[PDB]
């Protein structure tokens, strides 16, 4: 534990799931840190309760490092190691030619490690999107912002149905299944993988039905053959337009045979058959994976 | 299903770390095993009133026992601890937790809002924010997957016994959650079907009938002496069809061990 005396604020970075994130500097050690401020003034929000407790258990090279919790009066701080930038802001600063496939390959590989770790420790992230992923200058990438995260049990119960920002939300959530699980986070990584390669979001819908219809236009409209029990799901409609599944060479053109294979397994409709983060690490796509460095913005 | 084994391994690692001190009640100068039984039973009623998950009950109890493992509390403040813990359990576990004002409501207006919110703060400091604790409930649901075949009556009965184990710190504070879940599952399985602690679980948990015996003996006595116990909210609860009315079933006479 710590004292806010030791820290000196540098700049405000932005809002997250909850609270405002700041850049700060430790005056004695010289370490640059990230500070997440929450004004308590209904008590500690369940988001902070969830994020702190889960993040104290999750020590992995690819999950953001929580260093300390400062529990002063009326105000609560979270101290993180500072890396350089979030993936959203990085893709904004990156020129069109700026993100090489070896770097994408590396990022995905690392993210799958962070996700395999989380799921091995009964944690669902439930908000994987570019803004919640952070990079450093040496080639590392880390999952962050566990404010929407929760601990799941085996087997899973019914949990909150709000979950996941729209563009990255799995079909089982949209169609309102009683149970969702580890496979929702895989889906989001699937969309992120495609986003990094094409430099634009895979399914940028504005509503739920718009999101569904965009998924069907790319992957084909699901039926009982591709996904058993889909016609029984609460928000499924028999009136859904029938679109054909299209070639992944045309969905993500710059991607080789191995890359296409993995993405299709990441975007598989049936969450049962959808590839696990663990099993993905052994995919032939990563046979030649290294650790390249990004540009400095 | 790709993570069942990792998760189970991890929960067995954490249950030891999250375990409260066994003989803390003797170090408590004002509260007693009887008073804790009344508090736990009262929280069962609160759970049923606001229709909360069983997991939230088990989580609250874990927090109280850990908090009382290093902090002394006068009898008049025990309910305040219990309230704040239930508030924290609900925030961690529930989709729609009851708002603070409702927790002030069920404390028969003994404590104020600020007091509840300041006790929430303290518990978090003492528990040092470590809330993701394993429970009897979390091992039970994993055990149910080993039924050949699955039986609803068994499941509800095992959850009934595990819930009963929360009441009496003596002797249940000395047994780990995975062990109690072993005893609860076998005892439920033998009462309903007549079958024993299955081989696949011996392979999975490393727990044999002999190792479960010490706990199984205590639990069997709690099941038989249940209608005489001073606290009754768990028997009442489990009369419901939601729990298949398992608390109305007759306990077995002998375990044959
Ligand atoms: O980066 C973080 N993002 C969080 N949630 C959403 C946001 C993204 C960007 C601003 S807010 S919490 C969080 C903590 C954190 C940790 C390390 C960092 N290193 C470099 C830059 C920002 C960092 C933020």
């Amino acid at each position: 534990p710590g004292s806010m005396e030791n820290f000196q604020k540098v700049e405000k970075i932005g809002e997250g799931t909850y609270g405002v994130v700041y850049k700060a500097r430790n005056k004695l050690t010289g370490e640059v840190v990230a500070l997440k401020k929450i004004r308590l003034d209904e008590g500690v929000p369940s988001t902070a309760i969830r994020e702190i407790s889960l993040l104290k258990e999750l020590n992995h090279p690819n999950i953001v490092k929580l260093l300390d919790v400062i529990h002063t009066e009326n105000k609560l701080y979270l101290v993180f190691e500072f890396l350089h930038q979030d993936l959203k802001k990085f893709m904004d600063a990156s020129a069109l030619t700026g993100i090489p496939l070896p770097l994408i390959k590396s990022y995905l590989f690392q993210l799958l490690q962070g996700l395999a770790f989380c799921h091995s420790h009964r944690v669902l992230h439930r908000d994987l999107k570019p803004q919640n992923l952070l990079i450093n200058t040496e080639g590392a990438i880390k999952l962050a912002d566990f404010g929407l995260a929760r601990a799941f049990g085996v087997p899973v119960r019914t949990y909150t149905h709000e979950v996941v920002t729209l563009w990255y939300r799995a079909p089982e959530i949209l169609l309102g299944c009683k149970y969702y699980s580890t496979a929702v986070d895989i889906w989001s990584l699937g969309c992120i993988f495609a986003e990094m390669v094409t430099r634009r979001a895979l399914f940028p819908g504005d509503s739920e039905i718009d999101q569904l219809f965009r998924i069907f236009r790319t992957l084909g409209t699901p039926d009982e053959v591709v996904w058993p029990g889909v016609t029984s799901m609460p928000d499924y409609k028999p009136s859904f337009p029938k679109w054909a599944r299209q070639d992944f060479s045309k969905v993500v053109p710059p991607l080789d045979e191995d890359g296409r294979s993995l993405l299709s397994q990441m975007l598989h409709y049936d969450p049962n058959k959808r590839i696990s983060a663990k099993a993905a690490l052994a995919h032939p796509f990563f046979q030649d994976v290294t650790k390249p460095v990004p540009h400095l913005r | 299903p790709d993570y069942h084994e990792d998760i189970h391994t991890y929960l067995r690692e954490m249950e030891v770390k999250c375990k409260p001190k066994v003989g803390y009640m003797k170090k408590q100068p004002d509260i007693t095993n009887s008073m804790r039984a009344i508090l736990v039973d009262w929280l069962v009623e609160v759970g049923e009133e606001y229709k909360l998950q069983n997991e939230t009950l088990h989580l609250a109890v874990n927090y109280i026992d850990r908090f009382l493992s290093s902090m002394s509390v006068l009898r008049g403040k025990l309910q305040l601890v219990g309230t704040a813990a239930m508030l924290l359990a609900s925030k961690f576990e529930e989709i729609y937790p009851p708002e603070v004002a409702e927790f002030v409501y069920i404390t028969d207006d003994t404590y104020t809002k600020k007091q509840v919110l300041r006790m929430e703060h303290l518990v978090l400091k003492v528990l040092t924010f470590d809330l993701a604790a394993p429970t009897v409930n979390q091992f039970l649901t994993q055990y149910f997957l080993h039924q050949q075949p699955a039986n609803c009556k068994v499941e509800s009965l095992a959850m009934f016994l595990g819930e009963l184990s929360l009441i009496d710190a003596d002797p249940y504070l000395k047994y780990l959650p995975s062990v109690i879940a072993g005893a609860a599952f076998h005892l439920a399985l033998y009462t309903v079907t007549g079958q024993s602690w299955p081989e696949s679980l011996i392979r999975k948990t490393g727990y044999t009938l002999e190792s479960l015996k010490p706990c199984l003996m205590d639990l069997h006595q709690t099941y038989l002496k249940a209608p005489q116990h001073a606290q009754q909210s768990i028997r009442e609860k489990y009369k419901n069809s939601k729990y298949h009315g398992v608390s109305l079933l007759n306990p077995p006479e002998t375990l044959n061990l």
